């Protein structure tokens, strides 16, 4: 709730930390809810799709991008911000 | 400090570089510029890691010449940071090139004729294809690369028995990469030639069409050549009909995990014998003609060095043909058989091995190549190998599993992929010793020397000498089989050496003046595998290895480890194969958080200890007087003790009202799984007693008692252990003339080992060994006869006797006769064998 524990001076390292905490049974529920809260930050400020693309680490894949579930969530992200955009200017994954 | 910031920004850069290297290793890079770019980035990644390690250790030293050392560290971190920015500025296009990476179906070609030594193997698999259930059954042929799996599969595929039995025979070349659609189209093209009508049919509808074609063709056999994954098998098997017509699938593969998941008992292919290797090599080199007598002597040696692998024989045969028919030239090939396999013929041997190697996860590749550091043809202790991977840093795992459990899964993964061969498996099923085949061993050497630079062999060859300081400035790790004292004599300077692996099999008594050479030449020494080297004394340089993780040494004169050892906070494994009976660890090793093993060979008198050693797992030998309550408080996750010394103090109870001895502390460990006891008292005549089972460890699995002289009466208490599986008794571990067992006991016992027993008679009941598999009676000359209740064990597999008496031999024959009668009554045999010599006595 406090902005100190939400900005965290970065997003990619936080995302990797959340995934790392997910393998522990005592941290599975905490990491899962924190993962959703990271999407909350992604929607609140409407960061560029380049940052989220790097945060999901889709930058190393050839023909294998589409089968990757990270690509599906990357598509769901742009759809969500296209339902919460402050102005009607389109946001696209293509650039 | 600003230095702390500099290391932080450097760390983020290596986070990108390591991620770049991991994704760069996902496939082979053939472009020479990309190869050098990967080598440059890997070199700066390693060198930066060597410098951050200097920073973090020197920071630890500073917490407890410091200005000069800090200045040198900051100067270094400045240089690698400049070098990293140099790569990011000048090589910026290159880093994108590997990131932006993305054909012909090379079906293997095999001997249609002159298949040497596969007659018995073909009939074994063919008869296995005939039998089985009416449903779909898989018969996977599994083995190491180039073993002859496709050759045997094609031998069966064209065998007259198979061609008569199976009306439909299909060969499908599955591989690492394949199109699920093209396979069903290929199978359809066997029956109907009209391919235009299936241009838009969906894949699953094509599989439905394949189902109709195979089903009408009666009983069918399908050779799924080189299936690499279970996911591929599930994708393809949807088109194989289960008509109940005894149709089979013959699935050659390099994977044992895939083989086992398709059939519970996969068929492992054999190696050619020494006679068959020469017969094949002679056939390949000479076209239907015998070898000249002058070339027979070197040719046989070459075939022996191929280690029975048909791929190596075929490759070396091509070299021999080019090398003429001269004794001198055939002698040169024999002296360099391994070179002619990997280096001179990369298309045949190097490329085939690369298919399995490049498919490994990035962590497994460093583990597999590390097996090539040990001498070719040697056998590597599995326990030693596991601790080497973890101490070096190849096991990077952040789950709740212990590291050795993960590494054991990695080693079993290599064995499953048939990159490693197991020589000995314990009765519990774990791996004991493993070896790498000679072809894969040359691949491990070449890959980890020239491409990856994981380790370097040091030897005094004809064209090679001990490396100079120009070569040592590049070497990451060193492995050495012989001539160690002279290499340490010339005073090398291995600044970047992280490991010193004395893989020699012969004990070397190094002179005392070369002892400080190892720690002074390699200040960054993480792993010191000096098991073969004998050290008579220590030095202050030996305890300056603050980056040390692994330390193994053999001593005869070193009776006590000095307290200076406690400065090495990063050590995990301690090994001391001391020949002395006593050894005192003066170091306060309890504060080393990542301490995992203490494999002492004598009674270790550990010093007196809010902190928990969550990682410590093993203690090979400990003093009974050191079994304090505080010791076991710090080791809750531990999984093995060993207690050598005067066991009288362990069992003696004081008269002050306290009836609980030090064994009560042993039984309070909630995660113990192995216990070993050795007793030193021999002048006394007292036979000893065993404490009740309600103070025994709850989860104990394995036991080993030596020379304790327990009475035979009190092991009915040992039968109250619910999870006991392994029990070993050696050097007259029990005393008494008579052995009698009470009802029940040993609910899960699997193996019982006895050596030099004191008993003369043994009586048992049927309920004593419900799940016994192996019984060993070595040097039991006092045995009169065995009880007949041992024949009631349905799970029994093996009983072995050595140096038994004549009456004991008669009881062994009687038990064998009863076991044979029961097996002939309808219960299929489990593979019993018995050692009897001579066989004509007592028949
Ligand atoms: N029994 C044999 N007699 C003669 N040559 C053999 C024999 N077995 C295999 N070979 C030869 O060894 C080479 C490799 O054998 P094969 O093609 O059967 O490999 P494999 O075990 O299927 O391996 P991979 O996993 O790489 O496909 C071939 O050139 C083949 O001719």
């Amino acid at each position: 709730v406090i902005s100190t524990l939400t900005s965290l001076h970065g997003d990619k390292v936080v995302y990797d930390t959340i995934q790392a905490a997910k393998l522990y049974p005592q941290l599975s529920e905490l990491a899962l809810k924190l993962e959703k809260d990271q999407i909350r930050f992604w929607i609140a400020t409407r960061k560029d799709p380049s940052v989220v693309f790097e945060a999901l680490n889709l930058n190393w894949a050839g023909i294998s991008i589409f089968p990757k579930p990270e690509f599906s969530a990357w598509l769901k992200y742009v759809d969500d911000v296209n339902a919460r955009h402050p102005k009607e200017a389109p946001l696209s994954i293509i650039p | 400090l600003g230095i702390q910031g500099e290391v932080e920004n450097l760390l983020t850069d290596l986070n990108y570089f390591n991620a770049f290297l991991k994704e760069a290793a996902k496939s082979r890079r053939e472009n020479e510029v990309l190869k050098e770019l990967v080598k440059k980035i890997r070199k700066v990644v390693n060198d930066a890691e060597d410098s951050i390690d200097k920073f973090v250790v020197e920071a630890k030293r500073h917490d407890d010449t410091h200005v000069a050392r800090a200045k040198g560290v900051a100067d270094e971190i400045k240089s690698i940071r400049e070098r990293v920015k140099e790569i990011r500025d000048n090589d910026a296009y290159g880093l994108q090139a590997i990131t932006l990476d993305d054909e012909e179906r090379k079906a293997p070609v095999v001997e249609e004729d002159d298949v040497v030594g596969f007659d018995d193997e073909a009939k074994t698999v063919i008869d296995r294809l005939i039998g089985g259930s009416d449903y779909v059954e898989v018969v996977p042929v599994v083995g190491m690369p180039g073993l002859g799996k496709t050759t045997l599969a094609y031998k069966i595929y064209k065998d007259p028995k198979v061609e008569y039995e199976f009306f439909t025979r299909v060969w499908v070349y599955v591989s690492q990469t394949f199109k699920r659609r093209e396979i069903f189209l290929n199978i359809i093209s066997k029956f109907t030639r009209n391919t235009k009508q299936y241009d838009d049919t969906p894949e699953d509808d094509l599989a439905n069409e394949v189902k109709e074609l195979l089903g009408k063709g009666g009983k069918y056999l399908i050779v799924l050549d080189d299936v690499w994954t279970m996911e591929a098998w599930d994708r393809i098997k949807i088109a194989f009909p289960n008509n109940g017509k005894r149709n089979r699938v013959l699935m050659t593969t390099r994977q044992s995990n895939v083989a086992k998941r398709c059939n519970d008992k996969p068929h492992d292919l054999k190696f050619l014998t020494k006679d068959e290797s020469w017969e094949l090599l002679e056939k390949k080199v000479f076209h239907k003609e015998k070898c000249p007598p002058e070339l027979e002597l070197p040719g046989i040696s070459i075939a022996e060095k191929c280690m029975g692998l048909p791929l190596a024989i075929v490759v070396i045969a091509g070299a021999l043909i080019g090398k003429g028919k001269t004794t001198r030239e055939w002698e040169l090939v024999a002296a360099s058989v391994g070179e002619h396999l990997i280096n001179r013929d990369p298309e045949n041997c190097k490329k085939l091995v690369q298919m399995s190697y490049d498919r490994l996860p990035y962590d497994l590749k460093a583990c597999f190549l590390y097996c090539g550091a040990f001498p070719g043809g040697s056998q590597i202790p599995a326990k030693k190998l596991i601790r080497l991977w973890i101490a070096e840093g190849f096991i990077q795992y952040q789950g709740p599993l212990a590291l050795e459990d993960v590494a054991e899964d990695h080693l079993n993964d290599l064995v499953n992929r048939n990159l490693v061969m197991v020589t000995q498996r314990s009765c519990s099923g774990q791996i004991k010793t493993c070896r790498v085949h000679d072809m894969l061993h040359e691949f491990c050497r070449h890959e980890a020397m020239m491409e990856e630079n994981l380790f370097q062999e040091i030897k005094q060859g004809q064209e090679r000498s001990f490396p100079g300081k120009q070569e040592l400035a590049t070497y990451r790790r060193l492995c050495i089989q012989s001539l160690i004292p002279e290499f340490l004599s010339m005073k090398p300077s291995g600044e970047h050496v992280r490991s010193f692996l004395c893989v020699g099999s012969k004990k070397i008594d190094m002179p005392p003046n070369e002892i400080p050479s190892i720690p002074k030449a390699f200040p960054l020494l993480r792993v010191l595998d000096a098991e073969s080297i004998k050290f008579s004394r220590f030095s202050r340089e030996f305890f300056k290895l603050f980056h040390l993780r692994y330390i193994a040494l053999s001593t005869d004169k070193i009776k006590t480890i000095p307290a200076d050892f406690g400065n090495l906070w990063n050590i995990q494994t301690l090994i001391v194969e001391t020949q002395q009976a006593t050894l005192d660890i003066k170091a306060d090793i309890w504060n080393m958080t990542r301490l995992r093993h203490v494999c002492t060979n004598a009674s270790a008198t550990l010093p007196s200890t809010n902190l928990v050693n969550r990682c410590l797992q093993t203690l090979s030998t400990i003093a009974p007087e050191c079994c304090t309550a505080e010791v076991f408080t710090r080791t809750p996750n531990l999984k093995k003790l060993g207690v050598r010394g005067k066991i009288d103090a362990l069992l003696e109870s004081s008269k002050d009202g306290s009836g609980s001895g030090l064994f009560s502390n042993i039984g309070k460990l909630g995660c113990l799984e192995y216990l070993k006891l050795v007793n030193d008292t021999r002048l006394s005549s007292k036979p000893l007693h065993l404490p009740p089972a309600y103070i025994f460890p709850q989860k104990l699995k394995k036991l080993s008692l030596v020379d304790t002289w327990f009475e035979w009466k009190d092991m009915s208490i040992l039968g109250l252990l619910p999870e006991l599986e392994v029990l070993k008794l050696k050097e007259n571990a029990f005393k008494g003339q008579s052995w009698e067992q009470e009802d029940g006991g040993f609910p899960r016992l699997q193996v019982l080992w006895i050596e030099r027993t004191d008993l003369t008679s043994w009586k048992a009941s049927s309920g004593n060994f419900p799940r016994l598999k192996h019984l060993a009676l070595i040097s039991c000359d006092k045995l009169e006869e065995l009880p007949a209740e041992l024949a009631d064990v349905k799970n029994l597999q093996l009983i072995e006797l050595q140096s038994s008496s004549e009456s004991a031999a008669r009881s062994a024959r009687a038990i064998l006769k009863r076991n044979q009668e029961k097996e002939q009554d309808g219960d299929k045999g489990t593979g019993f064998k018995l050692s009897i010599f001579p066989h004509d006595l007592g028949l």
